[PDB]
RNA sequence: GAUCGGGCAGCAAUGCAGAUCAAAAGGAAAACUUCAAACUGGACUGAGGGGCCUAAGGGCGAUUUUGUCAAAAUGGCUUCUA
RNA sequence: AUUUUUGGUAAGCAGAACUGGCGAUGAGGGAUGAACCUAACGUUGAGAUAAGGCGCCCAAAUGCACGCUCAUCAGAUACCACAAAAGGUGUUGGUUCAUACGGACAGCAGGCCUG
RNA sequence: GGCUCUUCCUAUCAUUGUGAAGCAGAAUUCACAACGUGUCGGAUUGUUCACCCGCUAAUAGGGAACGUGAGCUGGGUUUAG
RNA sequence: UAAGUCAGAAUCCAUGCUGGAAAGCAAUGUCUAAGUGUGAUGAUAAACGAAAAAAAAUAAAAAUUAAGUUCGAAAGGUAGAGCGGGGAAGAGCGAAAAAGCUUGACCUUAACUGCUAAUCGUAAUUCCAAAUUAUCAUCUACGUAAAUCUUUUGUAGACGACUU
């Protein structure tokens, strides 16, 4: 159903933007498709609704126009890095980030790899 | 666009968007099929597109009534007017861009197999406020007297019984080829991948 | 529509070859040969089981017999009459008997 | 293409409006005088279209002409702090096919640089006002006690929540671009 | 043998040339490299050599022929880049797929 | 302008209950099973506490505000119908030509003959879940009962209507069918 | 320290938490404008055929290296195509 | 042709004034087209533009943000291919006067008032 | 100008389904969706028109180079008696 | 009436009817002499994984914001090996444009081992697959079915065409 809202002090990831693929929270809307924006790794800013996505967080802590650093502080005790750490999403994300790096002998061995997980599974015994 | 040949299941799709878009990819090269065309979208009430549809009925060649436009009333042939509209037809090069398009209603032999693909941006769901006005092709082609509706559906359903045999099938071994990879062996490279960067 | 398939009987009477020929007497006469020599009661059977299994709209291939006329034309001629009954097994029963 | 310093980063968001304080005085410019000095604030999207707005409404409100006096000075007027949510009013008059008109319109913006931009864009859609017909009267910074608008206090509770209900498809860089797909989205 | 084993080049499309409604420059090709989406990702490829193979009658026991060029530009903001050729590409080209190689790689 | 949230609430009584699965509206009571589908507006219906059931509409706009309220009205009568049905009460009316009437055992069917003196047959089909019925004691009437507002306010309708006259002054004529009581209780 | 409210409390009287403005004493930083210093990738072009010239640094307007080319190859012609 | 102009109900009518232009003039834009918009022409390559554009025919954004709009006759813009007087409980703004828990509007009530 | 023939318009004469009335019925009038089909026989006049005699559901108004002369006709108009 | 529903016209669309050289498609009769005949040269708006089958729903859910996926991918060799790949016949199933899926004589191939790569001289398409089909030349078969003209009919007709 409805269950995930965008609500003061909500946390929300920042795609489409300079920010992407980075977490925050929201202080405030502004008008019905902007919010305010903080966290650890993002200036203060105002973002249409549009470019956010609401992450299942929701941290009853947070107060409306809440300064920067307390935020960070509520933010810190809540574990959103631990927490979204964890998730699918980030864990995705961060295989994602791993394939990235990867040279010609990286691929190679992944290669060599996937023919044997293929290849060896008659090992029954 | 560089895939050998794109296949779009048209349902759900917006008429003159999806139009644009094969139209384009036909230029440049795209070779495409569009199926389920009675399944396309267009935005208006039922009763406005079917005035617009005999709006066109009306026009025709006065003396000869047998040259000239063939009133198409099949949800193909509609589509089929559409994108030649958006193309240069009439030049040698835009004849190949048509040449490459082919396109049908239901989804017929050759393409149960071949992975039907959507563009995004062509969604009914994607491009209309949810709450404004619009039809399915074969509704139109229905007023229009476009006989086959009530056939597709039936096809249709009978395809639909080939998928779930497929699918099932690809589910339950493909669960035991999942929960064999679980195995000791297997385990071990498992593990080496993921360090790898799965 | 489309004609899914076409089952012959072994009796064709030279007339009705007729209507494949333009002169019947200078030619030797091969129509049907095969479906003769090669005639399989079983394999006929299995055509109008799938007729049974496939099929919407059954029709008789009918022959008109000229010469019991007295008309210059000899030749016969060759119809399709679609049956019209409740179910397509019946239908298709009734096409056998006839 | 030239920046006020409290614009956004991304240039879209907001309109070029700045807010001037222009100021001048009698052209005779007596020296050991105490001299009149005639001061506005006015909103422009340059110097010059500030001096500009200034001389319209100055040639409009007194007797002088711009061959008649001396700019002193033009200096941007900026917003205390972009931390916070603040309800403006703005007092209008602008030029419609028939008639002129007085209004008076409210914005939640994080400046009154925001307040007006917002004005514009609006009095443009919903009464097709042109920029250059605008006059603003009055603005101020509201107080609580004194919003009006049901629009704007239409915002004021903590329990505030919009689902959102439906989720257009947007890729993240062009670098994603795809026109058509192998599976269909979701919205949610 | 099934295929060749390793093609060494990345799939361009040739789209036409460069032009305005009533008037083109032959001199320009432009084409749009695979999976090459916006002008950062373009830029890559500035000084990159570009072919153009296409078949015929025998000419020196090769049944093939040739046009070689280089990517020069980003042209417009998705992906698109022109090409010159040494030989302004032939017009019926437009359908087709041109090899962009990576040979220039220089310090 | 845009509307965010709007809201209405549908109480449920006792013997009540109530199933909203994608839209679909399912309500049962002491006198049967209603169902109705409302795919076509884009409204959120809470799942039913066998207190209450809530619909929301968000980010709407003044037409689309409508939708809401009229839903729930809906169900209202979802809801009130299979608690106590609707009963309809139609008094034949005729100023000289006596209209003939003929009920079938089923409830299902009328026959109207004799109206104005037409030699013609009137056959009126009532809607499912509907019964036409009518007594000895009734002087003149026909009833109609149901657990369907809809379908029995319909069947009415379409009674009233086969009978309208035609080509000359209604105001005089003013023979017809006509519904004399609406919405009874049982 | 002073106001305020789209808080939690509290039955109320009152407290916890905010947000805004902010004394003396301290800290640590962003955006814009202007003006400067410097790195790396491309495209198009090479007109001219000297020993003269100087602000003593250079200027005067491309050089180097390598590969292929005997076969109708290159350029052109007729015809056709886009 | 812009502006100003006289006769004429008026005219792609008939006359005048200043500056152009078209004729005598191509190029891009107004799909189209003498007198509009940019812009004035030797042969040729590059770059950046004007007018105008960038969903497809079509080079270039299905860009990023605002306000307003649902037409069982939507709308889509200079010169340009026409619409008026008059109307609308469609929807959104704004103007000026008003009501409300010293409980309003409306409905149902009940005896102007009252639940 | 008529004859011949085809098609289009709707500012509908009739026919279909309706709304309205100072609509009792009958007849009539105003309006809506609407040409789908039909819209005739003669006096006098070269006639377009006009006027009369009639039948008719009705005897609607128009366009197509004032539809239609290598389709007629040649009465009218406009050479030479 | 705004969503949502009934009734409802000489209207519209169909049904019925006539065309139907739509350079559309199907079923069926017979024939195509001789071979799953070979050789050379060629053309195909586009071969170098030009890789890839759930169905449905976007106001759904207990729960997953992007095919921003997954699978394949080693030397355009030889000798072995053989995970694995492809498949005769016949028998099964399969029809919306029957495209193919199963079984299966057998045909084949990856790790690993040995040879072979270099002088194609610091680049110049990496000319090889698959589905189609043209032309020239040739080997075998010197046959089979049918049509048309010269006749015939008048159910047709200017002539062709048509019935017979
Ligand atoms: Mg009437
Ligand atoms: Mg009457
Ligand atoms: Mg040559
Ligand atoms: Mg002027
Ligand atoms: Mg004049
Ligand atoms: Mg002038
Ligand atoms: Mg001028
Ligand atoms: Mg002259
Ligand atoms: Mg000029
Ligand atoms: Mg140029
Ligand atoms: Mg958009
Ligand atoms: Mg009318
Ligand atoms: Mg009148
Ligand atoms: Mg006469
Ligand atoms: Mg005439
Ligand atoms: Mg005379
Ligand atoms: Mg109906
Ligand atoms: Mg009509």
């Amino acid at each position: 159903v409805f269950n995930k809202f965008v609500q003061v002090g909500r946390v929300v990831y920042i795609n489409y933007g300079a920010d992407k693929g980075k977490l925050a929270v929201i202080v405030n809307i502004i008008n019905q498709n902007r919010i305010l924006i903080d966290g650890e790794h993002i200036v203060r800013q105002v973002i249409p609704i549009r470019r956010v996505h609401l992450t299942k967080f929701q941290i009853d802590n947070v107060e409306l126009n809440q300064r920067t650093v307390l935020l960070k502080k509520k933010i810190a005790k809540f574990d959103l890095t631990k927490k979204y750490a964890e998730t699918s999403f980030a864990k995705k994300q961060a295989i994602k980030t791993k394939r990235a790096n990867l040279g010609d002998f990286d691929r190679f061995r992944v290669m060599v790899l996937k023919k044997k997980l293929a290849r060896t599974s008659a090992k029954s015994k | 666009m560089f895939d050998k040949l794109v296949v779009i299941d048209a349902k759900g799709h917006l008429l003159g968007r999806l139009a644009s878009y094969v139209a384009k990819e036909l230029l440049s090269g795209q070779r495409i099929v569009v199926v389920r065309t009675e399944a396309i979208n267009i935005s208006g009430s039922l009763f406005r597109n079917r005035v617009k549809f005999s709006e066109f009925l009306n026009k025709w060649m006065n003396h000869n009534p047998r040259r000239g436009v063939q009133h198409f009333r099949a949800p193909s042939r509609i589509f089929w007017r559409a994108v030649r509209g958006m193309l240069p037809h009439k030049t040698p090069k835009g004849a190949a861009a048509l040449e490459r398009l082919k396109i049908f209603e239901g989804i017929p032999t050759p393409y149960d197999r071949v992975k039907k693909q959507v563009v995004v941006d062509a969604l009914k769901v994607q491009r209309l406020r949810n709450s404004r006005p619009v039809c399915k092709l074969g509704d139109l082609s229905a007023s229009v007297g476009w006989g086959k509706q009530t056939l597709i559906e039936k096809l249709e359903e009978k395809r639909r019984a080939r998928a779930k045999t497929y699918h099932d099938k690809k589910v339950k071994q493909a669960d035991a080829r999942k929960k064999e990879l679980a195995a000791p062996a297997l385990k071990a490279i498992k593990d080496k991948l993921a360090q790898f960067g799965y | 529509l489309r004609a899914l398939t076409t089952v012959w009987a072994k009796t064709i009477d030279n007339n009705t070859k007729k209507r494949f020929y333009k002169n019947w007497a200078n030619s030797n006469k091969k129509a049907f040969t095969h479906h003769e020599k090669n005639f399989d009661q079983k394999a006929q059977d299995l055509l109008l089981k799938r007729i049974e299994k496939y099929c919407s709209v059954v029709r008789v291939i009918a022959h008109t017999n000229m010469s019991k006329l007295n008309l210059r034309q000899k030749k016969n001629h060759i119809l399709e009459i679609q049956v019209n009954g409740g179910k397509v097994a019946e239908k298709v029963a009734f096409a056998k008997s006839l | 293409v030239r920046k006020a310093a409290q614009e956004p980063k991304d240039d879209t968001l907001q309109m070029k409006v700045r807010q001037y304080v222009v100021s001048a005085a009698r052209l005779p410019i007596e020296q050991g005088t105490k001299p009149e000095i005639l001061q506005m604030r006015v909103f422009a999207r340059d110097e010059v279209h500030a001096k500009t707005k200034f001389w319209y409404n100055m040639r409009k409100l007194n007797k002088i002409k711009r061959s008649q006096g001396r700019i002193l000075s033009v200096n941007e007027i900026y917003e205390k702090s972009l931390n916070t949510v603040k309800t403006y009013g703005i007092v209008l008059k602008y030029q419609s096919r028939t008639a002129i008109h007085n209004m008076y319109k409210e914005y939640r913006d994080v400046s009154l640089n925001g307040a007006v931009s917002q004005l514009i864009q609006d009095m443009a859609g919903n009464h097709r006002a042109q920029p250059d017909t605008i006059q603003i009267i009055r603005t101020a910074t509201l107080e609580p006690k004194d919003i009006k608008r049901p629009a704007t206090l239409a915002m004021r509770n903590a329990a505030l929540k919009f689902p959102i209900v439906k989720t257009i498809h947007r890729p993240s860089e062009k670098k994603y671009r795809t026109v058509y797909k192998a599976t269909r989205p979701t919205t949610f | 043998s099934p295929v060749a084993p390793t093609r060494l080049w990345v799939k361009a499309a040739f789209t036409g040339f460069r032009r305005s409604k009533h008037t083109q420059n032959s001199n320009q090709a432009l084409l749009k490299l695979q999976n090459v989406n916006t002008k950062e990702d373009v830029a890559f490829y500035q000084g990159k050599r570009v072919v153009y193979i296409y078949k015929g009658q025998k000419k020196n026991g090769s049944n093939y022929r040739t046009i070689w060029g280089r990517i020069g530009k980003a042209h417009g903001n998705n992906g698109v880049a022109v090409a010159r050729f040494a030989h302004n590409l032939p017009p019926q080209a437009i359908g087709s797929v041109l090899r962009v190689m990576l040979y220039p790689n220089r310090a | 302008m845009r509307h965010l949230l709007t809201e209405v609430n549908v109480p449920i009584p006792d013997k009540v209950t109530i199933t909203a699965k994608q839209r679909v509206v399912e309500v049962k009571g002491p006198l049967g099973t209603i169902k109705r589908a409302f795919r076509y507006a884009s409204v959120d219906i809470q799942k039913p506490t066998a207190d209450n059931v809530k619909l929301q509409i968000w980010q709407a706009s003044r037409k689309e505000r409508a939708v809401l309220q009229s839903i729930a009205s809906q169900i209202k009568n979802m809801i009130r119908g299979v608690t106590e049905g609707y009963k309809f009460k139609m008094k034949l009316a005729f100023a000289h030509f006596p209209i003939q009437e003929a009920v079938a055992k089923d409830g299902s069917s009328i026959e109207i003959k004799h109206f104005l003196g037409e030699k013609r047959i009137r056959r009126i089909q009532a809607l499912p879940g509907v019964k036409i019925s009518r007594k000895d004691e009734e002087k003149n009437t026909l009833t109609l009962q149901g657990i369907d507002l809809n379908n029995v306010s319909q069947t009415c309708a379409l009674i009233h209507q086969s009978c309208l006259v035609k080509e000359k002054d209604i105001r005089q004529f003013l023979d017809g069918i006509y519904v004399s009581d609406k919405r009874l209780a049982m």
